[PDB]
């Protein structure tokens, strides 16, 4: 009954809103979670609509509707990839840089084309709606979904029936992710997402402006799970018709693109109003189509876009670093790194690719291993503005002397935060080699050999360098 | 480069 739905969504809603579980309490906080989310999931119905037909029995609709738009629907096909789900393949050989995709505006979902809606009423009485157009954006999907006669109907019928997020993996497959920095925004992923249905359910469910929306007695968890990870696995941002204000959207056809490593070559067009994507590289006929979406990391990747990707080389992990207010020397590096335009404490990244560390990172870890006199080197005479200018070029060093010592510093870092993990690297090698495990399994136990593979990285980075420059010292 | 990058599913914030 909908009065048993309404009692467990108010007790869902109640355990969101308390404040962060704590210490080591997360993982429990989300287990509990878990255990209420299941409960109502399997008291309902699924997904509220769904189709007669199996996916691909929608992509002609697709195209049909695409090309009465004025997008581009020749040169490539639908193919269900094992590797990557759905994709487009080259009906033809498509050089790199030739403009073989364009998608206009008419036929995106944005939040403005939400605000236009059936869900007008409802977003403009409603806080939170008016904040996050991501789920402005979701519900936009829904009640779209919803509607038997609705314009976007082709593209809600071509989108996947559910996803590899971590909101649809299981208790055993977060698991493998405990100790990982990446668990921390997975418990705020499922937290947030429960916490959102739990609250929109009631305002659904009892709000004057969405009485005669279709979602009134139709608003499952699943339905909400698969509407922001709809979102979340393909929302783009562009500029608005006259091109002031960035804006949320989802884009029909183009969005069917995988990925691959290399460089972004989807812009916006203001002039004509439509989404323009070039060849990425040289794809034969009947090779996939791939694009490259973004320099994002594994965790992202994991997280927001369900999957992992192999061969990431904008993967990186998170480091907090700052000079300490017990230093003696805190004014004098506080104001040598302001006037480097670099915060006195900040979160840091290690890298896959070499260099582990930014010119940003370098040139901090040189400040906070300065010595008095350098320091004063750095913030007096006519010398001292030349002399931060390059803080972050590994060709200019302090001395070999602030050199040592940085990198000294960055492979106990680094060795330390190695240990923090419950698994080592050659376990989970050996997890990977010896069990048979799903995909969703796979992305948990690749992404925390990723994160302890940019550590161990670092480690060897750093001591190749320290020895390097020990040796300069030496002479 | 482009005037527009298109980043495909960029990372927004949930937390409401
Ligand atoms: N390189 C890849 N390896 C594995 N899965 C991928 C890759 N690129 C994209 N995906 C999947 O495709 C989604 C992004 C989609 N917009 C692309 C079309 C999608 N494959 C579909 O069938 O609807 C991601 O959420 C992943 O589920």
């Amino acid at each position: 009954s909908p009065k048993e739905i309404l009692n467990l969504t108010s007790e869902l809603l109640q355990k969101c809103s308390s404040p962060a579980p704590g210490p080591g309490k997360e993982w429990e906080e989300y287990v509990q979670i878990r255990t209420l989310v299941e409960k109502i999931r399997k008291k309902q119905k699924g997904l509220s609509v769904t189709f007669d037909g199996k996916r691909e029995d929608y992509f002609p609709d697709l195209m049909k509707w695409a090309s009465e738009n004025g997008a581009s629907v020749e040169g490539f096909e639908m193919v269900n990839f094992k590797e990557e789900g759905f994709g487009l393949r080259a009906t033809r050989d498509i050089k790199a840089e030739e403009l073989f995709l364009w998608v206009p505006r008419k036929l995106l979902m944005t939040v403005e084309s939400a605000k236009n809606s059936v869900l007008g009423p409802l977003y403009s009485q409603d806080r939170i709606l008016q904040a996050m157009g991501n789920i402005a954006l979701a519900f936009h999907l829904l009640c779209e979904r919803a509607s038997p006669n609705s314009f976007w109907q082709p593209y809600i019928q071509t989108l996947p029936s559910e996803y590899d997020t971590p909101l649809y993996f299981e208790e055993d497959e977060v698991r493998y992710l405990q100790s990982t920095q990446a668990i921390h925004d997975v418990f705020s992923q499922y937290k947030n997402t429960a916490r959102q249905y739990a609250y929109f359910y009631k305002v659904i469910q009892t709000h004057p402006h969405a009485n005669k929306l279709p979602l009134k007695d139709s608003f499952t968890y699943e339905d909400y799970r698969w509407a922001v990870s709809s979102v979340m696995t393909r929302q783009n941002q562009i500029p608005t018709e006259d091109g002031s204000r960035v804006t949320l959207a989802l884009i029909p056809l183009w969005d069917m693109c995988n990925h691959t490593n290399g460089l972004i070559t989807t812009g916006y067009n203001l002039e004509d109003d439509r989404c323009e994507c070039v060849a990425l590289q040289d794809f034969r006929a009947g090779e996939q189509i791939y694009i490259f979406y973004g320099t994002r990391s594994n965790a992202e990747f994991v997280i927001h876009s369900g999957f992992f990707f192999d061969n990431n080389s904008h993967d990186r992990v998170k480091i907090k670093l700052g000079v300490s207010k017990s230093d003696r020397l805190y004014a004098m590096k506080a104001e040598v790194l302001a006037r480097a335009g670099i915060p006195t404490s900040s979160v840091f990244a290690l890298h896959f690719t070499e260099p582990p560390i930014s010119a940003q990172l370098l040139a901090f870890l040189r400040v906070f291993c300065m010595t008095e006199e350098e320091l004063k080197e750095h913030l007096l005479g006519d010398s001292a503005i030349d002399r931060i200018f390059t803080l972050g070029n590994s060709e200019f060093p302090v001395s070999w002397d602030n050199e040592v010592k940085l990198w000294t510093f960055l492979e106990d870092r680094a060795s330390l935060l190695l240990k923090t993990y419950k698994t080592t690297i050659e376990e989970d090698k050996s997890v990977l080699k010896n069990h048979d495990l799903s995909v969703r399994a796979k992305m948990a136990i690749k992404l925390r050999l990723g994160e302890k593979e940019i550590l161990e990285k670092a480690v060897k980075s750093a001591a190749v360098n320290r020895e390097y420059y020990r040796q300069q010292m030496e002479e | 480069t482009l005037k527009y990058p298109i980043e495909h599913g960029i990372i927004t914030n949930w937390d409401d």
